[PDB]
């Protein structure tokens, strides 16, 4: 059927999507931690 | 070729 | 089948979609967390 192949790269588009996300939001979760370890220095 | 998160819980959730 | 290749296929990527959210959705509850350190620590050390 045609929904469903709609369906499919639909939902493997947006897997690819999360994946560039992910890295993005680690280096920002990083970021925050680190801030937090130079804080707690002082 | 698709692929789930690295963990099922986020660490430190 | 092309059929059932297909639909294996379209559920293990709604399986890892739905999964990938949970984890964001984690993520994004331990980030208000660290937002709420960093705000603490910086008035604490001015």
């Amino acid at each position: 059927i045609h929904e469903m192949e709609i369906q499919l790269k639909d939902a493997l588009e947006k897997n690819q999507q999360w994946l560039v996300y992910d890295q993005q939001r680690e280096v920002y979760v990083k970021g925050l931690l680190a801030k937090i370890f130079e804080l707690e220095k002082k | 070729q698709a692929q789930g998160p690295p963990y099922p819980t986020y660490p430190g959730y």
